[PDB]
């Protein structure tokens, strides 16, 4: 999170990470088994943290749970990012409580002009590199999906979307990728790309979790 | 078939994947962030793999 601000501890019980060995990538608590990400963090081995404000200064609280599966969307694209969303299953069912917990899935499409919450423990500087260990917040508008192909033409495709400031100085970064952004109570997006951190007329460009809230129900339903 | 001597590069994406490059200048691969998509093939798993492809 470029720009953001720290988030206070247990405001975010949905916000997780993964980690092999390292903190790789954010993600999303969205069932007592079940976590959403981007599928360009896929690794064959992922450990899921959840709970976790300082990353590298624990208390008794936060939970570590082993990745028995991860499955990246049938129509995942490399070169283009498309379908860029993946579902991760705890090999233990988290425990659901004040610092830990889910979030509800999109009901409707993100609407233009509408204000989200974006997380994640991401680099914090556009120029150079400073990750942090104390989680970070960012509260962005969504924009209009014409300007949002205007920053980047020809390369959105109807699974993408853009929040953020068309001005600069305000963005996810990485290490944020895979993580939530939330709109008025339920997940809307998980971070994928951009050209840049927070540059000018580059905002960051997140993954429409509404057009999978299908195949993530049956995703859940043949590997329960 | 010569991409060692192609910039590191981050890509579009937002990971941080723990990666290797080939420090044309230094005569020795180093470490770089890489956003784990798109970038340029002067990008290797292991500090050895870098080695093995473009070491001196």
């Amino acid at each position: 999170i470029v720009g953001g601000y720290t988030c206070e501890e247990n405001s975010l019980p949905y916000q997780v990470s993964l980690n092999s060995g390292s903190h790789f990538c954010g993600g999303s608590l969205i069932s007592e088994q079940w976590v959403v990400s981007a599928a360009h963090c896929y690794k064959t081995r992922i450990q899921v943290r959840l709970g976790e404000h300082n990353i590298k200064v624990l208390e008794g609280n936060e939970q570590f749970i082993n990745a028995a599966k991860i499955i990246r969307h049938p129509k995942y694209n490399r070169d283009t990012l498309d379908n860029d969303i993946m579902l991760i299953k705890l090999s233990s069912p988290a425990v659901i409580n004040a610092r830990v917990s889910t979030i509800s899935l999109p009901t409707a499409p993100p609407a233009a002009g509408t204000e989200c919450l974006i997380s994640g423990w991401g680099n914090t500087l556009s120029f150079g590199a400073d990750y942090p260990d104390e989680l970070k917040c960012l509260d962005a508008p969504v924009l209009t999906q014409a300007e949002c192909k205007a920053s980047y033409p020809g390369k959105i495709t109807n699974s993408m979307f853009c929040v953020g400031f068309l001005e600069g100085g305000k963005d996810s970064c990485q290490r944020d990728a895979g993580g939530p952004v939330v709109c008025n109570g339920q997940l809307q997006g998980v971070v994928s790309w951009g050209h840049g951190c927070a540059w000018k007329n580059r905002p960051g460009v997140y993954t429409k979790v509404y057009n999978y809230v299908d195949w993530i129900k049956d995703t859940i339903a043949a590997n329960s | 078939v010569e991409v060692c001597s192609e910039q590191a590069e981050v890509g579009p994406c937002r990971a941080r994947f723990s990666r290797w490059y080939f420090d044309v200048t230094e005569g020795k691969c180093a470490p770089f962030v890489y956003g784990g998509c798109g970038g340029n093939r002067n990008n290797f798993d292991t500090e050895e793999y870098c080695m093995a492809v473009c070491g001196s």
